DNA sequence: GGCCCCCCCGGC
């Protein structure tokens, strides 16, 4: 409706309307006549689509009636404690399967099971997890479970082991163009050529945030009423991307060598709120890409720029860890 | 024990120790003839450092070994002493000063004492060695510093394993509850550190500080909360910017007039107070945060007690408003 | 279950009803059976990796021992269960101490995956144990050994599952294809049991995966394009080829080809960079800190990858350090 | 509908789930034209409750085929005692049913109270674990019984039966003490409930542990009088005759050694 | 009251500095029925409360701003009764989960699928007494949030979209997971120039009626808040009220206690490097640590005063930056601050 | 100045006692009218509004309207140490920071007068005003109390239906699904367990385990209750008393499926 | 007899 987000509004209602994760949803869909779904464990990126393709793979299965019935949903926002895992999902695991109305057996396969959806199951401890493994096992004749994780490895190697894997690939501007595009002309916004490649390559596999950045856009043109179509400099300045004379001005200066200097200008830097991670990658593209560097400095600038990386994933403090990265970049 | 805490001075306080090597000899010379077992004098001390002060183990263990062996001399103390050593857990202070020595850690200490003899000193009481390691790893004479090597740089090292101590300690008490990372946490916090600045004690061994300072820190961010949902409604940032920024200005405006003015400045505090939602208490609280060349304990205490006593009266006159209700 | 076993997934409807079907452990197979043909069946604890078959030989075994009604005389506890020192002293040491109800026989106890019991119980079922040998056994199955006290290890005989052998993943591949009517192409078999890694729900997945992928079952042979298109896997000559392109071409080169062949099928780094490492592994180097350099920089690689992060700069600090690694060869 | 028992009190059902609630905790119910089957095994796997109920018992009483229902005894006694102790109780199932449903209708006033019980998926048999030829038989009332296994579960917590010539003997050894009853076979013509009957044909003697026959004896309130069946190499079996059915109690001895 | 509190801007229309951010939030909000999640980031005193307080009062009416505090109790699974103080409003809620340490989540799952489950009763400005719109929920200081607590948000943001919509403030994005950055809208907050800064206390300064006989002295306060706001209105009312309400050329910039403390410390580790001065140095940081000064801001003021000395050279500056770096990881990732930062100073010693 | 002389303390402790889990800051404003009462929920989701007319008290008057923000848990405090039979009475002053409540008794040895403080509560304007709800009906409580606690142990909603000769009470949950119909009923010998029912349109409205159990635990002040329901506005419980009324506008819970 | 609540280990 019109009191959504963009997001949201346009989230996928059936299994047709995902559009880079065939390799899955192909088999879900041979799934719907085979009837014999196995237990699946949905891992990849964030923003590709997990969640929306388990929504409609149990709608297909089920209908909008059986839905609420048939399916147990448990998220990172309910306690899923070993106690919990042992006593609630047990029972409903156990229990019987609902009765399908004639309408439901008409007009939709009914499989004869129900699904179990444990999402961002990541969260979950090992304790917790443990006691998982003969439940699926014992009652996979009349449940199913669906694992749905953004980081493979803390799932336990016995669930895995019995869930089998389904990866969720990046979205990109080479597959998942279209959506975006057919969402465009859906909200008659007017983009130059190239907008929402631009828009899908700072997104980096994450179709939500792209569609969040063009809804954005959207609303400033809307706010500007000119008419004019949608530039990538304004798309670039809504996504906080670093403006490339900045860029070159650090460079300058990590080339200078200077550390007073480079101080001073990080100083002044990190006043105008740009985040770390940005800034780092586009820092790693310009010095990757460009040519006028040896194979030395490469190698050592890749491995530096990858601990900056790795240290900003935890939760540090930008200024020190960007002034660290620069004062070593100059002194390569 | 802290449980004898309330028989501090209700009772008349008899200390017993433990007997020594020659006030016992007549004793067990007498249970010897009696038994009809010879106990050979010169050996009957080690019983005792074997037993450490307890009668009835050593009695108990003359009772066992004269079973079959007759004979209590030099050819068989050894053999008995190190089957019947008695094994205590050391206290904190006890366990401090064993692992900051640097004999153990020398090549002939170590075959003595071993890395797992360590692990177990450690284990002997795994809530309080790693703040009595980090507490008086300062205050040593190192003798096993590597040629070349000074003492600050095996402070340093010291300290960045017991940093890393730290960091495996956050993680064993997670949500996961690893516990089983305990014996790393054994050589992280207590053995590797130690290891570097082993040597003799430059100073009596002093009980770790930090509970004391986390409590006092739990404290004041309790008032300090307090007065922030206090001073919510007026202010426009958190506690951290409360304290960092608005702290100043404030003593600025709740202090420094009355140093100027005497007891004149009462109603411009008391119009603060009423603006800013605050309380006598929260303006104990306030004064008490500062810090550094700041400190405002002697600037209170010169303050005359009849502008104390004025502003007490003008406070408890008259009404005020209340920000939050029920708290 | 609901209707019939062709609803079931492949994993639970090729689940071995008798000992003969359990393939891959053929000593553990004959000696539990001549344990149970003469009578000396003593305490058995089934120490192995996921997916070997604990769990199937056991039941198994059961059901050979006692026959069709072997579910109410035999007690199994897992962790899915509570399992603690109440329910070992109460009903445990009651199901050991007592006869048997439908008929005669022996007490028998399943604790499947016990690693995950507490220590007082462990402790607590050695006098269990010891005490009522003469009518009960104890089976216990585990997949981690350090998670049981040494009192319970030393008063079990114990048996350890291999991960399965190429030749019986190649058998239960051909039954599964009897039974489904699917054709599997070599190089197609060969890539299943290279990237199973002795795992044969791995197996029974990917293939039920594959056979939902091909258009029409009937006629259609699964390959390794399919294989590798269900899984995501990489291909053994995309491997190559990047591996190439680092260790000779310059940068952008590299850098170039590595995104080309990323985005081609929507390959992921991990993978990349595991099968990057079994094919170094082979490699003669000349040098050993070269190797040493390799395997800490691509274990540190993976940790932050299993982290998240960016994966550009991932994939950079990869090729980074390969390159660094192999210039000590000079 | 399809399966329809009506009771002529609710209070009947009730009394018959009561007397073994506490024993066991998943129940199958199995529903034919004859009457209601079930039989339940605790976690222990040493007790088990089979309980016949005929159409007798039932007021009206309509199975067109048979129906088996998996449910779990805490939820249906809490949902027992949602309902009232005066209104009238109907089971109703359905073809294939997923949940079963109780009825309770006030004569007096016009409310229903309709409670939904999701079904379970319990696949066993019954196997109809009886002996032909039990080594010995025995009845008497249930309130001795009940006296006997409470005074002696206070010495030991096992007990030990001793059939033999004209007498049985229960004995209790524990660590304050020992306790022993001896009780021969006799005939009232007068207050025939208060006889007790034996018949024997090899001498038995059977140990048993306390805290399940304490369980078992809470079926007194269901009969006035109790047979005990006992028989060597077999489970000893302890019923409790109903108005139209019955319920019985399956025990197997501890071992000797 | 104090000028830093009332001088602030109460709409969108009365703002003085970054126009064009307050022109992206007038487009925000110019239809605001489907406004997304909101993230703003930036530097600390900047106005991204006050811009977020703004943009509220532009979607409901003027009532925003009439706030109440109010008590809630929660219960962790050991029966612990813990209190939060509510900062509520009849059009928007306000929230800082991080006051419960790591019962932070508790908040997420309980008291926000709360509000977000159902509905309200609006019997102003509505004819039924039901509300008809959504509800904005504040988050303060979203990065000081615990892991889990995201992770549940990550589906409350979600399934209760229209129902409930999260604006949430914070200084920093590191912390933050990414899936809460992918869920949210993320705005950038870049801090006021130094002429903005230095309108802004001229404005105050005439308005109430000090002496100035230069304006470059408000500059100088602008050159000694580096960017932020609220610490350049804060120092010129103690410099006003230090110097009977008349400001001099001479007048010298107030500094807080902690940063002379550490300051302080930088002398003296700089000048004394020994065993001994790092007794004192842990001395100095119980002290500090004791009285609520958060042990990032000590490493990073101690950090940055270090790198300013005029005696040190390049590399010792570069040891110490990297130092720095290593044990700002150690402090996030650890629990006894004194334990990295003792460890820092040791390294930093060391190092020259 | 002002005086609420009850016919029965009792009567005033089973009133506080009604709404005092749902809302603990209450103004109540004292008219010669009354005594008058509305309260927001501290979640903004509930209006526990109040009202006892002149008629109810045994002897009420007041000189100018006074609104007092006096604590509900104080007010508890107080009447549970008073006897059973009592005439309280609430008397106050020009300037009062606490009201004198004397526990008057028809004997001259059994009196607990006691004094309670008084609180600054701010007060806003709100309105009741009166929408068209579709159905409004009053019955008894103690089938309110065997249905709640009933279906309370078996799910979390209390769905409420209101059809034509038909109240139906719904709850499902992961046990099951319970639904308990009640129907006009009268009894010529016993009126007390009647219905009095009048609908419009139909109306069914979700409502909460947690809101309605805490409901009717200070259901002993009524023996009958009152329902109204309408479809756009919020649905509300009432509680008769002798001369007025003691209302709880309860929201009803979002529909994500509808 | 059953909840409900509080204190205390947790590696080999
Ligand atoms: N394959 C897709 N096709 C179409 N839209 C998508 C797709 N993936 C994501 N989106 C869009 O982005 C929105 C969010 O997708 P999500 O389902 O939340 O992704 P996700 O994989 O669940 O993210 P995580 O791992 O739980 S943080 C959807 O409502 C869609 O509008
Ligand atoms: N030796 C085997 N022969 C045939 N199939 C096997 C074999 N081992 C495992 N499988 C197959 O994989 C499925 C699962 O085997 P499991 O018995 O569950 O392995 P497991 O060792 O018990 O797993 P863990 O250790 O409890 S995680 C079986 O149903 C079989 O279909
Ligand atoms: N005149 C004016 N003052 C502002 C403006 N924005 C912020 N301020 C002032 O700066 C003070 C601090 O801003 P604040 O909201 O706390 O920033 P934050 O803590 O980073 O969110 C505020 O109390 C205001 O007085 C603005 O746009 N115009
Ligand atoms: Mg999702
Ligand atoms: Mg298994």
């Amino acid at each position: 409706l019109a009191q959504q987000p963009w997001v949201e509004k346009y989230r996928p209602k059936n299994l047709d309307e995902v559009t880079a994760q065939d390799h899955a949803v192909t088999v879900l869909k041979k799934t719907l006549k085979s009837a014999n779904l196995p237990h699946m464990l949905f891992y990849g990126p964030p923003g590709t689509g997990k969640t929306s393709t388990i929504l409609a793979l149990t709608k297909e299965l089920y209908g909008p009636d059986l839905m609420k019935s048939r399916i147990l949903e448990l998220n990172a926002s309910d306690e899923r404690g070993i106690s919990i895992v042992r006593e609630k999902v047990k029972n409903f695991a156990r229990l019987t399967v609902s009765k399908p109305s004639k309408h439901d057996l008409e007009n939709y396969p009914c499989p004869p099971y129900k699904i179990i959806i444990l999402d961002e199951a990541d969260s979950m401890t090992a304790d917790a997890q443990s006691a998982l493994r003969r439940t699926m096992e014992t009652y996979s004749g009349v449940t199913r479970f669906c694992l749905i994780c953004n980081y493979v490895t803390r799932i336990i190697d016995p669930l895995a082991s019995r869930c089998s894997k389904f990866r969720f690939k990046a979205l990109d501007a080479s597959n998942a163009i279209d959506r975006l595009r057919f969402i465009s002309e859906q909200e008659n916004v007017k983009c130059d050529d190239g907008v929402l490649e631009r828009i899908l390559d700072i997104s980096a596999g994450d179709l939500r945030r792209g569609i969040t950045l063009l809804q954005s856009a959207s609303k400033g043109a809307q706010y500007l009423g000119d008419g004019k179509n949608i530039t990538s400099t304004q798309v670039e300045e809504l996504a906080g991307v670093v403006p490339h004379d900045i860029l070159i001005e650090i460079v300058e200066k990590v080339k200078s060598g200077d550390f007073d200097e480079i101080k001073k200008y990080v100083n002044t830097f990190m006043k105008s709120g740009w985040s770390a991670a940005s800034v780092v990658n586009q820092l790693h593209e310009y010095y990757i890409t460009n040519d006028n560097f040896d194979t030395n400095f490469k190698n050592q600038i890749s491995w530096l720029l990858f601990t900056t990386d790795s240290r900003l994933n935890n939760g540090t403090n930008e200024h020190i860890q960007l002034l660290n990265l620069l004062v070593k970049i100059s002194q390569l | 024990l802290p449980k004898m805490r309330p028989f501090d001075r209700v009772c008349l306080d008899i200390q017993f120790r433990r007997p020594d090597a020659n006030s016992i000899k007549s004793r067990l010379m007498t249970i010897a003839i009696r038994e009809k077992f010879k106990l050979d004098p010169n050996v009957i001390d080690r019983l005792i450092q074997t037993t450490r002060g307890d009668i009835r183990q050593v009695i108990n263990l003359l009772s066992t070994i004269s079973t079959t062996t007759k004979t209590i001399n030099h050819e068989n103390i050894n053999e008995i002493s190190k089957a019947w050593e008695k094994n205590i857990a050391l206290k904190p202070f006890d366990i401090a000063h064993k692992m900051l020595d640097g004999q153990i850690y020398s090549d002939i200490g170590s075959r003595n004492f071993t890395l797992n003899d360590k692990i177990a000193l450690y284990f002997d009481d795994f809530d309080f060695t790693p703040l009595m390691i980090q507490e008086n790893y300062l205050s040593t004479r190192p003798s096993v510093l590597k040629p070349g090597q000074s003492h600050l740089e095996a402070v340093a090292e010291a300290a960045n394993c017991i940093s890393l101590g730290d960091i495996v300690e956050k993680k064993i008490r997670s949500s996961e509850q690893l516990w089983s990372l305990l014996p790393l946490h054994a050589v992280l916090s207590s053995v590797y550190p130690a290891s570097k600045v082993a040597g003799h004690m430059a100073g009596r061994i002093n009980f770790t500080a930090w509970l004391g300072q986390n409590s006092k820190s739990a404290k004041y961010y309790r008032l300090l909360q307090e007065i922030h949902y206090h001073t919510r409604l007026g202010t426009s940032t958190d506690k951290i910017g409360l304290r960092l920024d608005y702290l100043p200005t404030f003593r600025k405006r709740l202090l420094d007039p009355f140093l100027k003015q005497g007891a004149d400045a009462i109603s411009s505090v008391i119009e603060v107070m009423d603006d800013y939602y605050l309380t006598k208490e929260d303006w104990d609280s306030i004064m008490e945060f500062f810090v550094g060349p700041d400190v405002t304990t002697a600037i209170i205490k010169k303050i005359p007690a009849t502008v104390k006593s004025g502003f007490t009266r003008k406070y408890n006159s008259m009404t005020h408003p209340v920000a939050i209700y029920r708290t | 279950e609901k209707r019939s076993k062709e609803n079931l997934p492949w994993v639970e409807k090729y689940r071995p009803e008798t000992l003969d079907e359990v393939y891959g452990q053929n000593e553990v197979i004959t000696t539990v059976r001549k344990f149970v043909d003469e009578g000396k069946l003593p305490h058995l604890l089934f120490y192995g990796p996921p997916g070997t078959g604990k769990t199937s030989t056991i039941v198994a075994l059961a059901r050979e021992i006692y026959g069709k009604n072997y579910s109410n005389m035999v007690l199994e506890l897992n962790a899915s269960d509570d399992r603690g020192i109440d329910v070992v002293r109460n009903q445990i040491k009651d199901f050991a101490s007592t006869r048997q109800i439908f008929s005669k026989g022996f007490k028998l106890i399943i604790l499947d995956e016990a690693d995950a019991m507490t220590n007082a119980a462990q402790n607590a079922l050695r006098r269990v144990i010891e005490r009522y040998t003469k009518n009960t056994r104890f089976c216990v199955l585990a997949n981690y050994a350090h998670k049981l006290t040494p009192a319970l290890l030393s008063r079990c005989t114990r048996f350890r599952f291999q991960p399965l052998p190429q030749e019986a993943i190649e058998r239960r591949i051909a039954n599964v294809l009897v039974h489904e009517k699917l054709k599997l192409s070599p190089n197609a078999e060969k890539a299943l049991i290279e990237l199973s890694n002795g795992d044969m729900r791995r197996v029974l997945n990917v293939l039920q995966s594959c056979k939902a992928t091909l258009d029409n079952p009937d006629e259609d042979e699964i390959s390794d394009d399919v294989i590798y298109e269900c899984c995501g896997a990489p291909r053994p000559s995309d491997l190559k080829a990047v591996l190439k392109s680092i260790l000779e071409d310059d940068w952008g080169t590299a850098h170039y080809t590595l995104n080309k062949v990323r985005s081609a099928k929507g390959l992921a780094l991990i993978d990349l960079i595991e099968g990057i490492v079994k094919i170094l592994e082979d490699y003669e180097l000349q040098n050993e800190e070269t190797r040493v350099h390799l395997l800490t920089k691509l274990a540190d690689i993976e940790y932050s990858i299993s982290k998240g992060g960016n994966d550009q700069i991932q994939g950079s600090a990869v090729i980074g350090a390969i390159k660094a690694s192999f210039e000590n060869e000079t | 509908s399809m399966l329809e028992a009506k009771f002529e009190e609710a209070s009947l059902f009730k009394r018959i789930i009561d007397g073994f609630k506490d024993c066991v905790q998943l129940v199958n119910f199995q529903c034919k034209e004859d009457g209601i089957i079930a039989q339940a095994v605790d976690d222990s796997r040493v007790l088990l409750v089979s309980l016949e109920i005929g159409v007798e018992a039932f007021q009206e009483y309509r199975c067109d085929h048979p129906v088996t229902l998996g449910m779990d005894l805490t939820s249906l006694s809490k949902i027992l005692r949602c309902g009232n102790n005066t209104d009238t109780l109907t089971l109703i199932a359905d073809n294939t049913p997923d949940s079963i449903i109780l009825l309770f209708e006030d004569t007096k006033k016009d409310r229903i109270a309709e409670y939904s019980l999701k079904l379970m998926d319990i696949d066993a048999d019954f196997l109809k674990i009886e002996e032909l030829q039990y080594d010995s038989t025995l009845s008497l009332p249930s309130s001795e019984f009940s006296k006997i296994v409470r005074d002696l579960s206070q010495l030991s917590d096992s007990i030990n039966i001793m059939i033999t010539k004209e007498t049985i003997k229960f004995v209790a050894d524990g660590d304050i003490g020992s306790g022993s009853v001896i009780i021969k076979p006799f005939v009232d013509m007068e207050h025939p409930e208060t006889s007790i009957k034996l018949e024997m044909d090899q001498p038995v003697d059977l140990t048993f542990g306390a805290k399940y026959l304490l369980d078992i004896i809470k079926g007194s309130s269901l009969s006035d009088r109790v047979g005990i069946r006992l028989s060597s190499e077999a489970p000893a079996l302890f019923q409790f005759d109903l108005k139209s059915g019955f319920l019985q109690f399956f025990l197997a001895p501890k071992f000797n050694d | 009251s104090l000028w830093v509190d009332k001088y602030r801007p109460k709409s969108l229309n009365a703002l003085s500095h970054n126009e064009e951010l307050t022109n992206f939030l007038k487009s925000l909000s110019d239809q605001p029925r489907d406004l997304p999640h909101l993230l703003l980031y930036g530097p600390n005193g900047t106005g991204k409360k006050t811009r977020c307080m703004a943009l509220l009062e532009s979607i409901f009416g003027p009532g925003v701003y009439r706030l109440k505090i109010d008590v809630r109790q929660f219960v962790t699974a050991s029966n612990r009764k813990l209190e939060l103080n509510v900062v509520s409003s009849p059009y928007h809620l306000e929230i800082t989960p991080s006051d419960m340490g790591n019962n932070d989540r508790i908040v997420i799952q309980e008291l926000l699928k709360e509000v977000a489950q159902m509905e309200q009763v609006d019997f102003q400005d509505s004819k039924d007494g039901l509300a008809h719109r959504y509800k904005c929920v504040i988050i303060n200081e979203a990065n000081s949030l615990t892991k889990d607590a995201q992770a549940a948000l990550r589906r409350t943001m979600e399934k209760y979209s229209k129902n409930i919509r999260l604006i949430m403030v914070c200084d920093s994005m590191s912390p933050i997971i990414a899936p809460i950055k992918s869920r949210c809208l993320l705005i950038r907050c870049p801090a006021p120039s130094d002429s903005e800064i230095s309108t802004i206390l001229s404005d105050v300064v005439t308005n109430e009626r000090i002496q100035l006989e230069t304006k470059d002295i408000l500059k100088r306060i602008a050159q000694a808040s580096n960017g932020n706001l609220r610490v350049s209105l804060l120092m010129l009312e103690s410099m006003a009220l230090n110097n009977e309400l008349a400001l001099k050329s001479s007048s010298p910039i107030i500094k807080p206690d902690w940063i002379i403390v550490i300051h302080k410390l930088t002398r003296k580790i700089v000048k004394e490097r020994s065993v001994n001065s790092l007794i004192e140095c842990r001395a100095v940081l119980y002290d500090l640590l004791a009285h609520c000064i958060p042990a990032n801001i000590i490493l990073k003021e101690l950090t940055f005063s270090l790198l300013d000395v005029e005696t040190l050279n390049t590399t010792n500056k570069s040891s110490i930056i990297e130092y720095s770096s290593v044990f700002d990881e150690r402090l996030s990732l650890g629990n006894k601050a004194i334990f990295h930062l003792e460890g820092f100073i040791a390294k930093v010693m060391c190092c020259l």
